[PDB]
């Protein structure tokens, strides 16, 4: 069936690059600084 | 004899000694370092905090939630083939 065969590459690639951009920002602003938040807090508790 | 004696007047070792710095640090820094935190999200009626409670809790690390998560994708792509068929 047509849905099961890629010929739709230009459409496909739109959805592909959208996922990447979402994750890039998401890691960079949200989840990476939030892991660094854990690390810094643990270290200040270690300090006192 | 002499009732003149050193220990009867003291006014600098009565407050004197070093651990005061550690003291003023831990009265101000630690009083809101709550033992269990402020009761975090781990189980609630949202139908995904329930999911967290059963599967993705700190308590969990056993293979039962892994299995539960795993089984879905097998049924998913097989059906989606037939939804596209």
């Amino acid at each position: 069936m047509p849905q099961l065969v890629p010929f739709y590459f230009m459409n496909q690639l739109t959805y592909g690059f959208l996922l990447m951009i979402t994750l890039l920002i998401l890691f960079s602003q949200f989840f990476l600084p939030m892991i660094l938040r854990l690390y810094v807090s643990r270290l200040f508790i270690s300090k006192l | 004899v002499s009732t003149l004696i050193p220990p009867k007047v003291v006014s600098s070792k009565n407050i004197g000694s070093a651990p005061n710095a550690k003291r003023i640090a831990n009265v101000v820094h630690f009083y809101k370092s709550l033992p269990q935190g402020p009761a975090p999200a781990i189980k609630a009626n949202t139908r995904l905090a329930r999911y967290k409670a059963k599967y993705f809790d700190g308590d969990n690390a056993s293979g039962k939630p892994l299995w539960h998560f795993a089984l879905g994708i097998i049924a998913f792509g097989y059906s989606m083939e037939y939804y596209f068929h």
